[PDB]
């Protein structure tokens, strides 16, 4: 089961948390969105039935913690994260307070499109949202305008034998009332400070992470 | 080439 994350208690704390997401947005020209936005692709073609060989299905309990964190985060209770920048990851995102595991972090939005519209983008932070066998039907998430936490998470580096130690939290797609959704989640217990990191490459390996740490 | 991250559709968390 989902679990609803625990906001900072101190709003001092929730402000300075807003504050480095507001930061770091603004540094990549970023307006802030906690929503998908559909010009690109039509909210009408983000459908989880075209998937290849189906989606999960979210259910009724797990719906009802995602609104419940969505309520959240509109009413300024925030997950308890911190964008930090690191010299050797760029913008990277720490726990700021304790996150059980099990935990929904965040879901990963910005500008749905096709993957056909975005074959030459050069944003870093490009993420699948559906996956048909129809290659005009394939969707992606584009954070390069309007985005939210998800974007500066960092990832883990999948050639070596032990960044999967480093992997603290999961990308996930389920169906939402047909639609595809991209969520992360706490895969163990995170402390305040720890950098949160998940696998780019968690079904396709179309991210190149030799080179990160 | 562009580079965009992917996750699973099932086999839950
Ligand atoms: N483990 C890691 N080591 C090094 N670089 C990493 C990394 N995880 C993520 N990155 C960096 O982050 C990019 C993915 S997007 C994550 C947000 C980004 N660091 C930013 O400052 O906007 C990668 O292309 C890489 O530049």
């Amino acid at each position: 089961r989902l679990l609803p994350f625990v906001s900072s208690e101190d709003p001092a704390q929730r402000l300075k948390q807003m504050g480095t997401l507001a930061s770091a947005l603004t540094e990549l020209q970023m307006e802030f969105s906690d929503d998908l936005t559909y010009g690109m692709a039509p909210r009408s073609a983000n459908q989880a039935r075209f998937e290849e060989g189906g989606m999960q299905v979210l259910t009724k309990e797990d719906i009802e913690t995602l609104e419940q964190c969505r309520a959240m985060c509109k009413r300024g209770d925030c997950p308890p994260l911190l964008v930090v920048f690191d010299s050797r990851e760029g913008f990277t995102v720490e726990a700021d307070g304790q996150i059980k595991d099990m935990t929904f972090i965040a879901e990963y939005t910005g500008d749905v499109d096709y993957i056909r519209n975005r074959e030459h983008d050069d944003c870093d932070s490009m993420m699948t949202l559906l996956l048909a066998k129809d290659p005009s039907s394939s969707l992606v998430i584009c954070p390069d305008k309007r985005g939210n936490i998800a974007r500066f998470i960092s990832g883990i580096n999948n050639h070596t034998l032990d960044a999967k130690k480093k992997q603290n939290c999961k990308c996930v797609r389920y169906s939402v009332n047909g639609e595809c959704r991209v969520f992360l989640v706490a895969t163990r217990d995170i402390a305040k400070g720890e950098r949160l990191y998940y696998d780019y490459n968690g079904y396709e390996h179309e991210y190149p992470t030799q080179h990160f740490v | 080439k562009a580079a965009r991250k992917s996750a699973p559709a099932t086999g839950g968390v």
